[PDB]
């Protein structure tokens, strides 16, 4: 079967040749972008599709560029629109739309790998050395049971976002290049929509659609094999919602409990910045 | 060094070593890293290489490596070099 199957191009049929050739000028049809203008199938797919299949044209769209090596002008064209579709800086790309999706599927398919390196050790602290710690992590009042202490929960947790943070700030060095080239085209347009932290949403969409799930969901990341405890799940949700506060630049407001945190949060804005 | 079993295995180590170097998406090579390291590849698959691991006379060397399941010669330092 190998041999057959590596035999060539002159053993297909005439209708297997021609629905080849008639799928690549397809895929050439596509894939034709016009000087100083943005690719016009795109363009009509972007504005004509209903919502329910939304995020599989997204899918579809992000096999074919890259397959072409033209994944960078097609992000490009999706966030060029998208920069002037949304004014507030905190409402950029976080609702639903399809640049949304794309990056969303962007993250999934590419920074996989990646992310399950970085939080495998993190995960595996928690697992074995703090489990039989046991370590609570109630910061509510109301929440809280008498037998529990809040500041030592507060302890814990401030430890762990340190563990976590310091973690992620290390592996600033390794990023896939496609992933690198996906921040940069964001990064890019976006400091061309506003001159204030551009970064800075940068960082915040980051740590919110790639980080940040993983941390409330590692199960369902596929990371961890096994549903963990709740006390870990309820402190892995304070996690993600400490660390968006940091890419955000801005401190807690409503959770008193929260306050003293936030002087570790506004500590980290540049070595995160 | 040892017997045919061992040097075999060493010579499916050296290929699997190569084989996990250029696949894996951890150290995100170059493009021409993992043409010539599938150069290397190829030019490991060689008898001549056979010969100078010490595997002559045999075909597969993967085959080997599990006969058991189913130091004659001399060693020269150029081999080596």
């Amino acid at each position: 079967l190998t041999k057959i199957l590596q035999q060539g191009t002159e053993f297909d049929t005439l209708a297997e040749t021609v629905l080849a050739d008639r799928f690549e000028r397809l895929v050439e049809l596509v894939t034709m972008m016009g000087d100083q203008g943005e690719l016009p199938i795109a363009m009509a797919l972007a504005n004509v599709v209903p919502c329910s299949q939304w995020d599989e044209l997204a899918r579809v769209l992000v096999t074919l560029f890259d397959s072409r090596h033209l994944l960078y002008q097609l992000l490009w064209n999706m966030f060029s629109k998208e920069v002037e579709l949304a004014d507030s800086m905190q409402t950029l790309f976080r609702g639903n739309s399809l640049a949304s999706k794309i990056m969303t599927f962007c993250f999934k398919v590419y920074g996989a790998t990646y992310l399950q390196k970085l939080l495998d050790p993190l995960l595996r602290i928690v697992i074995t050395s703090s489990d039989w710690q046991h370590v609570s992590f109630e910061v509510d009042p109301t929440r809280l049971e008498p037998s529990e202490s809040l500041e030592e929960n507060q302890r814990n947790l401030l430890q762990m976002t340190e563990k976590f943070f310091h973690a992620i700030i290390s592996s600033s060095s390794e990023f896939p290049p496609q992933l690198r080239s996906v921040c940069h085209c964001l990064y890019q347009v976006v400091s061309q929509r506003f001159p204030q932290n551009s970064i800075g949403a940068v960082g915040s969409a980051m740590f919110l659609r790639f980080i940040n799930p993983a941390i409330v969901s590692p199960y369902e990341a596929g990371i961890l094999d096994k549903k963990p405890p709740p006390r870990i799940e309820r402190g892995l949700k304070l996690m993600s919602k400490i660390l968006q506060s940091i890419a955000n630049h801005v401190l807690f407001t409503k959770e008193e409990h929260m306050r003293p945190f936030n002087d570790f949060v506004k500590s980290n804005f540049d070595a995160a910045r | 060094t040892g017997p045919l079993s061992l040097r075999a295995s060493t010579h499916g180590l050296v290929i699997n070593i190569i084989h996990s170097l250029c696949t894996c998406s951890q150290l995100h090579f170059s493009e021409e890293t993992k043409q010539v390291l599938r150069l290397s590849l190829t030019e490991f698959s060689l008898p001549k290489f056979y010969l100078l691991f010490g595997i002559s006379k045999v075909k597969s060397a993967a085959v080997i490596a599990f006969r058991s399941s189913y130091e004659r010669e001399t060693f020269a330092l150029t081999s080596l070099e």
